[PDB]
């Protein structure tokens, strides 16, 4: 149907998580990673009236932007998607469910063992000089009673010991210690004042980007560690 | 090699409770199907060619199966006649536990040492039989055993010939080789230290660093059946860069295998924390 | 030739040996293998870089040569070398374990080890030629033999008596040198005219059936045995010169090791079986087609038969072994199996002999006989895939060669 | 240390003449061409407090745009370089000064045969016009009794005869006659007005832009001329 700005750019970053995507019924939009390492979920002003796989979600959107914002998006009767404009009907084929890696419910979090707060810039600067110095691991832990990032280089060093770009995120008042770990290549956010929620029992750990208009959920390398 | 499994799962894997059973079902079938299956294909090419008597005949030769109640993928196949089973019965010599059979891969290639010959061969068995998060477990022991093993047996073995082409005054030369360079290295640190220098034609073991080190090269190599000098060992075991050897002498095989048997040689994904 | 030059065949045999050995017995002939000579050798050569056979530059200084009839292992060691001088052998210290200053050599082996010292090398080879003239092998083996042990000492003695007393290994004195070795040209083999030299390396090598890491005497030693040597420490080169005590020993044990295997295996049981069974000369075990012919030829004489002439083809290679693709993927359930004597089988499939060639027929493609879309290529005429055709009712001499040998593994299974 | 934006542009531009750098401890800036054909000189107001050696510049100054200007950096405890942000660190590895080429000695002019002077938009026109028209070579003479510009085809033509772009660089009161010929690759120079230093002497010459931040010379090749 009709779809704001806002929303496009939520899907466009949905797309960027995952080429395909699921649009169910409903006020929700999720999409999960092809090898499911990351998931990307966020809640809509507008509603949906019905479910459909989309295998190019970027090439879908980059339609959808010459468009007027008002067009009609529907279920055509040839069995694929059917928008219409004021003077311009578009027709984009449907992508079978199977084809793509489809989500089925949202996770309820667990009470987090850590929290933690991050700002856009800080957030938009680590990303920015992760392609300059070709980091490719964030290790978040504490030091000196402070819960921080920091940038280690994997391929390097295997044992990541190799400090080499460290940004401080807040305070931690706790004896409970932890060393999660972070692949380059999963977090995908757009900037903003996020949250984080890191969770974890023995080796089960993950951790949450909350986020004003869209929350993700990324996954730890097993040589994570943490006693609580 | 024909691979049957579907005439187990169409019995129902259900109703074998030991890997006995299922080995022995299995042999039956087998004995079901052989004579008359074979008779009656090679009857057709017997008048074919017009004979007196066919006597082409195969028979049950091997069997191999994946132990009952794990998760091991059992046989996998790695390239043409580089390859690994679990038989438990060769030409009715049944085994009361499964003997593993492999060929083609590293495990009885002698340019890698004997203990990772041994470490790949237990992988093997760990991939046929146990199943993922023993092999997982597996590595990580290794990966953390290789670190405080002898720098002996981990040194590769070179032959140090024509040092002089490739030396400029003490320091490395134009496409100087690595165990070459290693040589130079080696020349440049115990210089001073009353050893004897290495000599051309000599064997030497080889030993790589990472980049950075205060010998300011990225290996050294030293003369064959002695040891390292006392004064700069510690500087050198400090320095060693034995990742890139690990990778090389166990790493590669399982690669192969695992991308060949639906398989995964370490994780760093979830698939389990969400739904 | 006359008659070849004419453009004429001549049949029979041109071989006169196999021949001679044919017609003089002619019936089955049985024998004793203890009256046979069998003679095992190992040498070991001290040297400053690896002793090249061929060139035999360093010096001889051990030498083990078990006899079987007599049962001994005659030791020869070299003392006042160019390599500085060592103490003697002693038997009860080796025999000893090693804690105390010994070599762990089993005590019935020191029963029969004869050992002897030479203070120089000429009369130490002068010994073992002699040695050899008064108790000549018949059939003289060992591990690696023809690649290091006999170019060696042939090498050695031509290097330091000359060729007058080289030839005298032979009963004939007959020691003609070999050059090729054509795979990669590399080394060199020896013939004594009158001693039929066997390498045991080539014996297991070829009449095992088992794959191995490394063919080296001592791994396969320790999966025949089950029995390998106390570990040792440096460079083999300078052993001589550390404790060359441990070094008489080591090659003492070397010898035996050789022989326990044979007692595993019986290959030279095996080899005088096969010669005597083809009614031919020992060193032909080592070719399949010296055999065969022999085998055959003595059966069709038998049947009052005459060979043909051994025609002159050129090398045309034929397409290999048809190889399945293999799809990279995990097989849990996988039963295999191979048809027994693959080739043998179809020989008697298609009966071909020289003489059973009929002609040819109309040629499908291969896929159609895979199909068997193709139709019958002949009733009353046997069919092959390669578009030839050969005879049902007449059978061919080589398929009665492989009757008559399947028939008597059969009765000798039962 | 604390670096503005302009010394950033500023030291920018010089990367593209040298990719590497020695900043030896001091005011003073200075680079020299890989293959040695053209030095660059600057003096600014930042003192320099140890001397350091940096292999990749346009990366280096990448992670220096975007971070606080502010951001102090100095020598971490392995020899490497470490800036710290308000909040964050970076570790930019410092190579040696043995592999990254660099000129030994400040460089002064001793004197121009006839110092002239050239206009921002003249060398800006020059360095646009010269990719489109496919110059590989440039001159500067006397023609007409004026000191004018000549652009050159060597690739067509080897005599160097063909003029495609001409300009009078000024007036000329004297007997000594010249035509210095430089390639445009091998003049890289910031935007903006100059001072041309031009001196010769048998087969050698010399030409310089001095400028208001930072001063270049370049050299002329053997097909220059030049009569006294």
């Amino acid at each position: 149907m009709k779809l704001s700005k806002d929303t496009t750019a939520l899907l466009k970053n949905f797309a960027t998580i995952n080429s395909g995507i699921m649009l169910k019924s409903g006020q929700f939009i999720m999409t999960r990673a092809v090898n499911g390492t990351t998931y990307a979920e966020a809640n809509i002003s507008d509603v949906i009236d019905f479910d459909v796989a989309i295998y190019d979600l970027n090439g879908f959107l980059g339609i959808l932007s010459l468009v007027n914002d008002d067009a009609e998006i529907s279920q055509s009767e040839d069995g694929n998607i059917k928008i219409a404009d004021a003077r311009s009907t578009i027709f984009w084929p449907a992508a079978d469910p199977s084809t793509v890696v489809a989500p089925n419910k949202p996770i309820p979090f667990p009470v987090a063992s850590a929290v933690t707060e991050i700002k856009a810039e800080d957030l938009q600067q680590l990303l920015r000089v992760s392609r300059g110095l070709q980091i490719d691991t964030i290790a978040i832990t504490v030091k000196e009673g402070k819960i921080v990032i920091n940038g280690f280089n994997k391929v390097e060093d295997s044992a990541l010991t190799r400090v080499k770009y460290s940004l401080t995120l807040g305070d931690y008042d706790g004896e409970n210690t932890f060393n999660f770990i972070i692949n380059m290549a999963n977090m995908k956010m757009q900037p903003g004042n996020y949250k984080l929620l890191l969770w974890a029992k023995g080796k089960q750990g993950a951790a949450k980007f909350e986020g004003e208009h869209a929350n993700y959920v990324v996954a730890l390398e097993a040589d994570s560690t943490h006693d609580f | 090699y024909v691979c049957v499994d579907k005439v187990i799962e169409k019995v129902g894997l259900d109703r074998f409770k030991e890997q006995n059973d299922l080995v022995e079902f299995m042999n039956q079938f087998g004995k079901k199907k052989m004579e008359p299956m074979i008779d009656v294909a090679y009857r057709e090419l017997c008048d074919y060619m017009n004979n007196r008597e066919h006597l082409m005949h195969m028979d049950r030769e091997a069997i191999s199966c994946p132990p009952l109640g794990s998760k091991g993928v059992g046989g996998f196949w790695k390239a043409k006649k580089r390859y690994a089973l679990n038989v438990y019965d060769m030409e009715d010599k049944r085994f009361a536990e499964p003997h593993l059979k492999i060929m083609g891969m590293e495990t009885q290639q002698s340019s890698t040492p004997k203990a990772v010959q041994e470490a790949l061969e237990e992988s093997i068995r760990r991939i046929l039989q146990e199943g993922e998060e023993s092999v997982q477990e597996y590595y990580k022991n290794f990966e953390k055993e290789y670190r405080q093993l002898d720098y002996k047996v981990i040194a590769e073995v070179k032959t140090a010939n024509d040092i002089a082409k490739y030396d400029d005054k003490g320091w490395p030369g134009f496409k100087c080789p690595f165990h070459i360079r290693g040589v130079l290295t080696y020349r440049r640190a115990v210089s001073g230290l009353g050893v004897a220098p290495i000599l051309d034609g000599n064997k030497v073991m080889v030993l790589p660093l990472r980049e950075g080190n205060p010998f300011g090269d990225k290996c050294i190599a030293w003369p064959s059946g002695t040891e390292l000098p006392k004064e700069i060992r510690s500087d050198v075991l400090s320095w060693i860069d034995h990742s890139t050897l690990f990778q090389k002498s166990f790493v590669k095989p399982l690669a192969g295998m695992c991308e060949s048997a639906g398989m995964d040689y370490e994780e760093k994904a979830s698939l389990d924390f969400l739904f | 030739k006359r008659m070849e030059d004419i453009g004429l065949e001549a049949l029979g045999m041109n071989d006169f040996k196999l021949a001679y050995i044919s017609d003089t017995y002619g019936s089955e002939i049985v024998y004793d293998r203890k009256f046979v000579r069998v003679a095992n050798c190992d040498i070991e050569v001290t040297g400053d870089k690896f002793p090249d056979p061929m060139k035999a530059e360093y010096e001889i200084d051990a030498i083990t040569h078990y006899d079987s009839i007599d049962d001994r292992f005659y030791v020869f060691d070299l003392l006042n070398s160019m390599y500085g001088s060592v103490s003697k052998w002693d038997a009860k210290l080796a025999a000893k374990l090693d804690c105390e200053g010994g070599d762990e050599v089993p005590q019935e082996i020191l029963d029969r080890v004869i050992y002897m010292p030479f203070d120089n090398e000429r009369d130490m080879l002068m010994e073992y030629i002699n040695l050899w003239e008064q108790k000549r092998p018949a059939i003289f083996t060992g591990w690696n033999i023809e690649g290091f042990a006999v170019p060696y000492i042939m090498n050695r003695v031509k290097m330091i008596l000359g060729e007058r007393s080289m030839k005298r290994f032979s009963p004939i004195g007959r020691v003609k040198s070999k050059l090729i070795q054509n795979m990669y040209g590399s080394k060199e083999i020896y013939s004594i005219d009158g001693v039929s030299i066997l390498d045991y390396l080539d014996l297991y090598k070829k009449f095992a059936f088992t794959n191995l890491p490394s063919f080296s005497l001592e791994s396969v030693a320790q999966h025949e045995t089950k029995k390998g040597k106390l570990p040792y420490d440096g460079p083999i080169n300078k052993l001589r010169e550390t404790n060359h005590q441990r070094y008489i020993s080591y090659n003492i044990i070397d010898v035996e090791s050789v022989q326990a295997i044979d007692k595993i295996r019986g290959f030279i049981d095996l080899v005088l079986s096969m010669s005597y069974y083809a009614k031919m000369p020992f060193s032909g075990v080592m070719s399949p087609i010296k055999t065969w012919d022999a085998i055959i030829f003595n059966s069709l004489k038998g049947e009052h038969k005459v060979i043909p002439q051994q025609g002159s083809h050129v090398k045309q290679s034929f397409p290999g072994a048809f190889v399945f693709e293999p799809k990279p993927i995990a097989r849990r359930y996988i039963m295999s199996f191979d048809l027994t004597s693959l080739y043998p089988s179809i020989i008697r499939q298609v009966n071909i002999s020289p003489e059973t060639i009929r002609g040819q027929f109309k040629v499908h493609p291969i896929h159609e006989y895979i199909a068997g879309t193709a139709p019958k290529p002949s009733d009353e005429y046997s069919c092959s895939p390669n578009g030839w055709m050969y005879d049902k009712h007449q059978e061919g001499i080589i398929p009665k060669e492989i009757a008559k040998v399947f028939f008597q593994r059969k009765d000798w299974k039962k």
